[PDB]
């Protein structure tokens, strides 16, 4: 009976720690995944704007190459 | 001991916090500067009101509360309001940019920049507790902060405080006072994320509160001030057992034992009475039987639903004021033989009663009449799932076309989080359906 | 606070821009010297949104004045509230585009743009929390159409996490005899659909019809058209300028108004041109739209409406519910509660009570179809295309801009035919 009493309270601690553990990891996973996605969206946005600058350089260059 | 730390998130939570803490002060005879003449034990004490108020050596009674909002304009009013002396400047936390009605910004983009600070300030309160019982989290479903930041906080609290109890006072959205079209999205996302981390959540349907103010108080167009003053009374009734003591006083945790048959089934329906104007209450004494019978009028519920078309899993009655067990038992006996009250087969049908002889209190210049006795019924009905159903329907209409979804994806979220959350709500609706079915 | 950085480019932009500052400065109760002489504290509650507080309680508009010709610059400085603008924020070239989109976007403007960004940068760096930029310009010209869309792309590079708003004035043969305008518009729309979060479609075709048919003003001056614009711009910014709840900032507005990123072209409305039911029926009427489009030819994705003046909030709520029920077919059912109402106690100047309308209707395509019709008429002949290609442009950029606007129209049509089931 004493042995069982130990196994019960030990199971309570284990499950409690597992919940804290899984919650901590599940959160860190999301914040990491969110950081990658948002950055990749901003990164893509700038890349399309960078392509507009490159396009403008090609326009201005094309002008003087017709004179 | 057994202290309770209140956390007020977003505009709704903050402004309701003002109504609640203003109401608490009047009930405990605490002055706006924090002094409490009736309290002879200076600097500390183990009285009942100490569960919500800490004490300084200068005799100031300080709310065990934290106010958090990602923009300053709402909390700035607290910092310069009537009860500004009541709070230490560190209890009032603000950012510079709100979540813009976006769960993503409140939970990720903007929220992550202040979450560490908030948790530190909460820790400072918790370290003043000799036996912390748990947290009370006030927030809206609709807002970006109330939705996003709350769920982030609830998750972090589960890490920093393990299985320490965490209660919710959630403001269910209504079109009469809605602020955003995407509030259904924010509602589902928060409910999903917070579900595993909440032990008990009291939902407040703004439309329900809106209708009660129009109907019972004759307010043609209720403001947040009108709604909050009514809400604070229900909150006060629920927390009265923690803030006061008495012979027939039953602790909130005991009710919670009966109200939560399964972990996910932790959404009690609140019904308060009497809500009446000073004009009508004059020369009109509402007896125990009248206010108790009023708890079974769906027009008095905090959430719009029909318990008569559902099954009860629990029924608790939290009385306060001039009430004795005799009149209660008589009123209950009459109701049982006249109302559509039916329990599921796997639970007892006995009503659990608690009484706080401390009479109700009203804020100056309020619309609510001052009555000798009041009651708040906390029932666990399957009918509350109707609230989920209405929200989930509005969610599906927009998500089928992926409307406004880009605002969330742009902040880093994925469509998988939307579907994941919706499935959890579908399971929750199914759970409430399953508990109602008769046993084999 | 939450600061907005104003920018006005080109003739049209500076005209309506100046008027915009004349009206709100009167509402917030400040004189052309920059001093406050009002009566209500509500005027200064959110003054920082559009104004910088200087020494001796001097409120300076957070505005940046731009044009490729120094002519209009003297007009503002000489006109009323000319002494209130920051002198250094005046940025002027010596060129003059002459209704060529290429000069403003690639050649002339690309040289002056940097000196503008310096002013934008100096203004922005002093913001407690910059929320975004709002631009006033036309799409029929060269500078406002060309350089205006260049600045947007440039500003979005340094401030990508900020909201980009624009008050774009659409061209109409009823006002401007300029022939090449449908090019500059299409080329501008090609940009605005990609790099702006919300665009108020100010349409001269609509502004002309209103002045002519409703207000009874034959041969209407620009002063007559701008009196509508100023009244409109004052209304759609009320929620930003005074303490409120609904759409109190540029982001929250976009979140409630834009269900899809490309579909961010609103058709504003104003009333009158009374009682609460009268106002409500007028603002939803096609005659009161500042965009030449019939809302009953499509469906409303979203709607924002402001009522100003002392009135019963009960009556307003009942009427706004009444219209949605009587006209339920013109609101998409797959977006529940897509109509939001605001109320400001302080009315505008002159009117005891008014009502401003902001609608994201699929009927906006009627405007983009008008331009597209005028565009293809010129482009099929390559009419005056050599003026563009000479500046280094390509025929493709005209083709891409055309097809991109053709996609926008079809996309507005897609969600118009869409159903719940
Ligand atoms: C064949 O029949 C014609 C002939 C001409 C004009 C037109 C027509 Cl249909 N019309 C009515 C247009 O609209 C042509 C339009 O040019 C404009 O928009 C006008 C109205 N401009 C430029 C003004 O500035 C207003 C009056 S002058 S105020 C001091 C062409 C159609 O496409 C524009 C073109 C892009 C423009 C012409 C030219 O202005 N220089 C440019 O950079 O481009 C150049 O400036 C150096 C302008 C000279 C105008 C010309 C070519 C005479
Ligand atoms: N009952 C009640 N509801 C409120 C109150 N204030 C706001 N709400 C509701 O809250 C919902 C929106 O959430 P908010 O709290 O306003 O927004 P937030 O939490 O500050 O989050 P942000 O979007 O970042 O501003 C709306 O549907 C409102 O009806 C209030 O004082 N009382
Ligand atoms: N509503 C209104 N429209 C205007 C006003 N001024 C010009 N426009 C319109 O603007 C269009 C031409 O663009 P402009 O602004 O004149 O060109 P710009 O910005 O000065 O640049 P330029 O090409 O160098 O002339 C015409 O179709 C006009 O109808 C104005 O004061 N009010
Ligand atoms: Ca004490
Ligand atoms: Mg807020
Ligand atoms: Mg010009």
């Amino acid at each position: 009976k004493r042995e069982h009493e130990r196994e019960v309270i030990q199971k309570a601690i284990e499950e409690n720690n597992n919940f804290i553990k899984m919650a901590k990891e599940k959160l860190a996973q999301k914040m990491e995944s969110n950081k990658e996605n948002r950055e990749a969206h901003l990164a893509a946005m700038l890349e399309r704007l960078q392509e507009k600058d490159k396009h403008a350089e090609e326009v201005r260059k094309n002008k003087e190459l017709k004179e | 001991m057994r202290e309770c730390i209140s956390i007020h998130v977003g505009q709704a939570g903050v402004q309701i916090g003002n109504a609640c803490w203003e109401l608490y002060c009047l009930e405990h005879g605490i002055q706006p500067d924090g002094q409490m003449p009736s309290d002879k034990t200076i600097g500390g004490g183990d009285d009942s009101f100490n569960t919500f108020f800490s004490e300084t050596g200068a005799g100031k009674h300080v709310p065990r509360a934290v106010f958090v909002d990602l923009e300053p304009t709402v909390i700035d009013e607290v910092r310069t309001g009537t009860y500004r002396q009541l709070f230490h400047p560190e209890q009032l936390i603000t950012g510079k940019e709100d979540a813009a009605n976006n769960y993503a910004r409140g939970h990720y983009t903007i929220g992550k920049e202040i979450i560490d600070l908030v948790l530190d300030r909460i820790r400072k309160l918790a370290d003043q507790c000799t036996g912390l019982q748990g947290f009370l989290v006030f927030h809206s479903f609709g807002g970006g902060t109330g939705s996003g930041f709350t769920s982030l906080l609830m998750e972090r609290l589960s890490v920093d405080y393990g299985k320490k109890s965490k209660l919710e006072f959630s403001i269910y959205p209504a079109p009469q006072v809605s602020t955003a079209v995407v509030e259904p999205y924010n509602s589902i996302l928060t409910t999903h994320t917070t579900l595993e981390h909440s032990d008990c959540a009291f939902m407040v349907d703004n439309e329900a509160i809106y209708d009660i103010c129009r109907r019972n108080l004759d307010i043609e167009r209720p403001t947040y001030t009108n709604l909050n003053r009514l809400i604070s009374q229900i909150v006060s009734s629920i927390t009265a057992s923690l803030r006061f003591d008495g012979a027939l006083n039953v602790d909130l945790t005991e009710f919670q034992t009966n109200l939560v048959p399964y972990p996910r089934i932790h959404f009690p329906l609140a019904t308060y009475a009497p809500v009446i104007s000073a004009e009508k209450a004059y020369h009109e004494q509402l007896s125990v039987a009248e206010i108790t019978n009023a708890c079974f009028e769906p027009a008095n519920q905090m959430v719009k639903c029909d318990p008569r078309h559902g099954k009860y899993m629990a029924c608790c009655l939290l009385y306060r004021g001039d009430v004795v067990p005799k009149d209660v038992n008589a009123a209950i006996a009459t109701i049982k033989t006249k109302r559509s009250i039916q329990f599921v087969d796997w639970c007892p049908t006995g009503f659990k009663v608690g009484i706080n002889y401390q009479p109700p209190t009203v804020v100056p210049g309020g619309d609510l009449a001052k009555v000798q006795r009041a009651v708040c019924m906390l029932s666990n009905t399957t009918a509350i799932a109707e609230a989920w159903a209405r929200l989930d329907h509005k969610f599906d209409l927009m998500y089928a076309k992926r409307a406004f979804v880009h605002w969330y994806v742009g902040e880093g979220m994925e469509e998988g989080e939307f579907s994941e959350a919706r499935e959890d709500m579908a399971a929750l609706e199914k759970d409430y359906e399953e508990v109602g079915v008769d046993s084999v | 606070m939450r600061e907005i950085v104003h920018i006005q480019a080109g003739q049209c932009g500076n005209q309506i821009g100046a008027k915009f500052w004349e009206v709100i400065s009167d509402e917030h109760g400040i004189d052309p010297t920059g001093s406050y002489h009002g009566d209500s504290d509500l005027q200064l509650e959110r003054i920082n949104v559009y104004y910088n507080e200087a020494t001796g309680n001097k409120y300076v508009p957070r505005a940046i004045l731009v044009d490729l010709e120094p002519g209009t610059m003297d007009s503002v400085r000489s006109g009323p509230f000319g002494q209130i603008f920051r002198p250094d924020n005046f940025v002027f070239g010596q060129s003059g585009a002459g209704n060529n989109w290429a000069k403003g976007h690639y050649t002339e403007g690309a040289e002056l743009v940097d000196s503008v960004l310096d002013v934008v940068r100096k203004e922005s760096e002093s913001c407690d929390c910059l929320q975004g930029f709002q631009l006033t310009h036309s799409l029929g010209g060269g500078t406002g159409s060309g350089m205006g869309t260049l600045l947007i792309s440039k500003i979005r590079e340094e401030y990508p996490d900020r909201i980009m708003n624009t008050f774009s004035v659409m061209p109409s043969p009823k006002v401007s005899d300029t022939v090449v305008e449908p090019y500059n518009a299409t080329l501008s729309v090609h940009q605005l659909v990609e790099n702006t979060d919300e665009t108020y479609c100010i349409d001269n075709e609509a502004l002309y019809d209103i002045c002519f048919r409703t207000l009874k003003l034959t041969t209407p001056t620009y002063g007559d058209l701008n009196h509508l614009v100023s009244a409109t711009m004052s209304g759609v910014t009320t929620c930003l300028r005074f303490p409120g709840q609904l759409n109190a900032d540029l982001r929250k507005l976009a979140v409630n108004m834009v269900p899809f990123p490309r579909l961010h072209f609103f058709m504003p409305g104003f009333a009158p041109l009374l009682t609460v039911p009268e106002l409500t029926q007028q603002m939803f009427d096609s005659k009161n739209m500042m965009a030449a489009c019939d809302p009953r030819h499509g469906r409303y994705l979203t709607v924002a409406a402001i009522f100003r003046g002392r009135m019963s909030m009960k009556e307003v709520d009942e009427q706004m519910l009444n219209v949605q029920n009587k006209n339920s077919s013109y609101f998409v059912e797959w977006i529940p509660n897509n109509v939001k109402t605001a109320v400001c106690d302080i009315p505008p100047r002159g009117l005891k009570m008014s009502a401003t309308f902001i609608g994201n209707s699929t009927a906006i395509q009627e405007l983009f179809k008008r331009i597209s019709e005028q565009f293809t008429a010129m482009f099929r002949r390559k009419a005056f295309l050599h003026w563009y290609t000479g500046e280094g442009m390509d025929e493709m950029e005209f083709t891409e801009a055309e097809s991109n606007m053709n996609d926008l129209v079809s996309e507005y049509q897609q969600y118009q035919d869409a159903t719940a089931d």
